[PDB]
RNA sequence: CUGAUAUUGAAUGUUGGUAAUUGACCUUCUAACCCGCCGCCCUUAUCGGGCGGGGAGACAGUGUCAGGUGGGCAGUUUG
RNA sequence: UAUGAGUAGCGAAAGAGGGGUGAGAAUCCCCUCCACCGAAUGCCUAAGGUUUCCUGAGGAAGGCUCGUCCGCUCAGGGUUAGUCGGGACCUAAGCCGAGGCCGAAAGGCGUAGGCGAUGGACAACAGGUUGAUAUUCCUGUACCACCUCCUCACCAUUUGAGCAAUGGGGGGACGCAGGAGGAUAGGGUAAGCGCGGUAUUGGAUAUCCGCGUCCAAGCAGUUAGGCUGGGAAAUAGGCAAAUCCGUUUCCCAAAGGCUGAGCUGUGAUGGCGAGCGAGCGAAGUUCCUGAUUCCACACUGCCAAGAAAAGCCUCUAGCGAGGUGAGAGGUGCCCGUACCGCAAACCGACACAGGUAGGCGAGGAGAGAAUCCUAAGGUGAUCGAGAGAACUCUCGUUAAGGAACUCGGCAAAAUGACCCCGUAACUUCGGGAGAAGGGGUGCUCUGUUAGGGUGCAAGCCCGAGAGAGCCGCAGUGAAUAGGCCCAGGCGACUGUUUAGCAAAAACACAGGUCUCUGCGAAGCCGUAAGGCGAAGUAUAGGGGCUGACGCCUGCCCGG
RNA sequence: UCUACCCAUGUCCAGGGUGAAGUUCAGGUAACACUGAAUGGAGGCCCGAACCCACGCACGUUGAAAAGUGCGGGGAUGAGG
């Protein structure tokens, strides 16, 4: 599989922005991607050194638009901590 | 007072779930009937 | 001996127990234990097929040597132990070659006694021989019906059978019941009365003690309703009110003989009880 | 529960029609059938099967037919 | 869509005022005092729910009123793990079940083998931090498994180190009760120490007042202690083999090991810490008390005789030319993680007086988790304002009388704690019995009594029984806490039962008796296979009747 | 998933009392019996919270609740929850 299949998009929030001060980058990842695959993919794509990857699953949020109930997608969020001697993403 | 429905997801699945239904002829007729009626939910 | 408790409560009044004088250890041989779950009188369908069975104390099975097939190797009685699975006590035998087995404890037997199986053994309490080798009038127990199958008859506390005569292939044996019966002369028996002879005198004393032994209450038929039992119903108390007393399944239950007519073993039964 | 008959064979006397032929009965045999007995093997298996012993044995079990019993259960009647 | 009707109701509970916000305020926010829970109405956490969590905005509907608010609407946001719980580990009941057995069909049963926690096994702790997660992030300090580009030491290349089973053995491995220890958590703040304060209501620099008064896993050491006796030789057994286990013989007798709460040191030149004001930061000891926890089912006793399997250890069978140990470097996946969880978020159609397993559960007085008042902490309850009629409900009191009431003392009243005295018939000799009936009970001084615990002492803690006084209507001054007796029927007894109109004299029961059952038992379930009975075997099992115990249990076999 | 019974595996039960067998010592006898004291800690034992139950009354009866609440009540180491 391609590394760029693994990382989907960056998470841009206040929390994510605060973690970037600590050299921690938050990505949404493929819901099938284990944290080793994420580590490998971040090093491959961005040419950085990864200290650790923490990873969590979000359920879909129930949603309404008028008379139609449904569900947002499940998400897998990875917080990637780079090593202290490393280039920034 | 203890009422009759005491929820428990394991027991729900084991008694009424898809694999329970599939494990007997009569459970497979339930699924056929519910597909025939066009139910959105075939099983617990 | 039987220990009578003092009437310190209504529960305890009349209650008696074994003193367990014969028992020499409190700990069974771990290598001869096997697991034993209760069944509640329920069969493979999960249905109750025997009434009044349920609960009671958890028990481990002690694997008894009913076959007595270590011929010629002497064994020393190491213990006499409580067995929860049967009325008799059991004896751990240390065989000379390092094998350990349990046997039914005969009346008399002592720690240190040597026992021996096989056709060239003495007629001593605790030995086991083919019935062709046992003299007439010998009191025996743990009698086989099929060569090699193991002892089936006369195993309960205090029971005994006497060898009456020899008819070549068969030996006559008076069983505990008093039935005289032909047994194949190749079938083994063990010498002596089974021990724990006082077992029958125990007064259980209270309802709860029956419950500890896995007995659930018996409800009489005559206090059931007609849909439950032939004796059910009637306004107020009623007599049996039927030609015969009846079982719950509508057979006569007082005098009606239930041994199968055309039983194959009828030829071997000389005198019925 | 009981009989007949099939599965079901081999001998031995015995006693009914028929002086030499057929039924009934008793006993014995083993080879069918049975084994909730033992050893071995398939096999890491208290299932099953095979093989060898042992027990039992033409009985039992089972099929068909028959009589008895049978509120255990069923359908009903009880102007 | 009416009527009933502006009626019944608005679902247990303490608020008051000041300030604010706003179109609008009893109801939202803040402040102050007051009040309620406190073996919970607190903290944690199941199951279940599934975003209800946080922030900002909103007010149509939902909310029994209102609403600026909200578990509601709309936007955004929020759940971080080698070590926690689950999986990549183990098995129980049970379930599935290759072949197989049985059966009109469908199927039923069942072996090997699996699945299956509610159990077994198993490596991380303290502190800090966000609006919203935290043994998960951060800091500090660890541990476990595995790997080898490397380093060092050691051993050995076929009488050859080492590894070693999917096999053997050991172990894991187990009940209930009781009491003694040892310890710790927790508690008291007793002493000491530290910081702050000296009052304006008469008094107090005082035996004055308030607040605080420590700390992990890990590593090293030690320990109350608890378990086991130990060596050598020989071996009809442990499916094969064992140098292991079992057995025996001989020798020796306190050694050995195996565990062990906790403690000491280190961890910590750190952290926390009254308070001062994100920072900064004092003292941080001793004494007393003390578990329902731990050592630990350890011990003792008892009968009703108390899972399995793996991890683990060991043994050989094997494998085997490279191994073993210690560093150093490195690797470590998935699932859950928000929030509610005695509740307005779960089960009850409701923001419903009901139900909901488990862990922790402070102080005073107390035997106590009772009780009353409080702590930590939580809460003031989603309609209000008046008025203070009948009547109804829940409470309090009541002259004289005291069951006259009534089917019936129903209801209520009375009794009630501790210590002491004393206690009948009858009895199965246990009981009856808290029988009954009486007495004492506060406070002060003697007095830090005698005496006891702890300690080297100082001290702290427990503490009779006396004597002398003092006060009240009343001293277990509140809350909580048996009414008792005489005689009879029924059932011996503790139990059980008509969920939701019957708790009983009914059922059960221990005991009695009859009867069936010789083991492929009888009986029972099933068409059968297969089962229960029972891994039982006549001192056992099934069925009927009777129902502790005592004395007894007559006559009739014609039906 | 309520409920009846059963099976496997967990767990809960503040406190207080009474004082069975046994044991020890003393006495006691030719031996035993037997007696006393201490010890000991039995029990479907006792009192009593949690918990479980549901006896009486009142209230409720278009309920706060399609079985409850209040005040009393019973069991509370067991045939227990
Ligand atoms: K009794
Ligand atoms: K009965
Ligand atoms: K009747
Ligand atoms: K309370
Ligand atoms: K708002
Ligand atoms: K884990
Ligand atoms: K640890
Ligand atoms: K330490
Ligand atoms: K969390
Ligand atoms: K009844
Ligand atoms: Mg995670
Ligand atoms: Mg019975
Ligand atoms: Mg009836
Ligand atoms: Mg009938
Ligand atoms: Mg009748
Ligand atoms: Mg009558
Ligand atoms: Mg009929
Ligand atoms: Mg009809
Ligand atoms: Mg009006
Ligand atoms: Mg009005
Ligand atoms: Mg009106
Ligand atoms: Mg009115
Ligand atoms: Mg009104
Ligand atoms: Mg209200
Ligand atoms: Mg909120
Ligand atoms: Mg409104
Ligand atoms: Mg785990
Ligand atoms: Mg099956
Ligand atoms: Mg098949
Ligand atoms: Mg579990
Ligand atoms: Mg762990
Ligand atoms: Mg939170
Ligand atoms: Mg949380
Ligand atoms: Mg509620
Ligand atoms: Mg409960
Ligand atoms: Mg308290
Ligand atoms: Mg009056
Ligand atoms: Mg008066
Ligand atoms: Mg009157
Ligand atoms: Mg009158
Ligand atoms: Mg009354
Ligand atoms: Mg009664
Ligand atoms: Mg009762
Ligand atoms: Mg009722
Ligand atoms: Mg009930
Ligand atoms: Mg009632
Ligand atoms: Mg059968
Ligand atoms: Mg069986
Ligand atoms: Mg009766
Ligand atoms: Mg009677
Ligand atoms: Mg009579
Ligand atoms: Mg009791
Ligand atoms: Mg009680
Ligand atoms: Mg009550």
């Amino acid at each position: 599989k391609d590394p760029r299949d693994v990382l989907k998009r960056p998470v841009i929030t206040e929390r994510s922005a605060d973690l970037m001060t600590e050299k921690k980058y938050t990505f949404e990842v493929d819901v099938r991607a284990n944290k080793t695959e994420v580590k490998d993919a971040v090093e491959s794509i961005f040419g950085v050194k990864v200290d650790k990857v923490n990873i969590m699953n979000y359920k879909g949020k129930s949603k309404r638009v008028g008379r139609y109930t449904g569900m947002t997608s499940r998400r897998r969020k990875a917080i990637v901590k780079l090593t202290a001697d490393s280039k920034e993403i | 007072m203890k009422r009759t429905f005491q929820p428990n997801n394991r027991k729900r699945s084991k008694v009424h779930g898809f694999r329970s239904r599939m494990s007997s002829k009569n459970g497979r007729l339930v699924l056929a009937r519910r597909r025939r009626k066009g139910r959105k939910v075939l099983s617990a | 001996a039987i220990k009578k408790y003092k009437p310190t409560s209504n529960g305890r009044r009349g209650m008696t127990t074994s003193d367990f004088a014969e028992i020499t250890t409190d700990k069974p041989e771990k290598s001869l234990l096997a697991p034993l779950h209760k069944k509640g009188g329920r069969n493979n369908q999960g249905k109750l097929t025997v009434r009044h069975q349920g609960g009671g104390h958890k028990r481990q099975y002690r694997v008894i040597d009913f076959k007595r097939d270590k011929d010629g190797i002497p064994g020393r009685v190491a213990t006499v132990e409580y067995d929860p699975n049967r009325s008799a006590n059991i004896a751990l035998i240390n065989y000379a070659d390092g094998e350990k087995r349990y046997i039914l404890a005969p009346k008399g037997i002592q720690v240190g006694t040597e026992i021996m199986s096989g056709p060239e053994a003495d007629i001593k309490v605790g030995n086991a021989l083919p019935l062709i080798n046992i003299p007439v009038g010998t009191v025996v127990h743990n009698i086989e019906l099929k060569p090699g199958k193991g002892g089936q008859l006369v195993r309960s506390a205090g029971t005994s059978a006497q060898v009456l005569g020899k008819e070549g292939k068969y030996v006559l044996v008076r069983l505990n019941s008093g039935e005289v019966r032909m047994i194949l002369s190749a079938c083994r028996a063990s010498i002596g009365q089974v021990g724990n002879e006082q077992h029958e005198l125990i007064n259980i004393g209270k309802a709860g003690r029956s419950r500890w032994k896995g007995i659930r209450p018996t409800v009489r038929g005559s206090v059931m309703n007609p849909n439950d039992h032939p004796h059910g119903g009637g306004e107020g108390r009623a007599p049996i009110g039927r030609k015969s007393p009846m079982s719950p399944w509508g057979k006569p239950t007082l005098g009606f003989k239930t041994r199968k007519k055309k039983n194959k073993s009828d030829k071997f039964i000389v005198r019925r009880r």
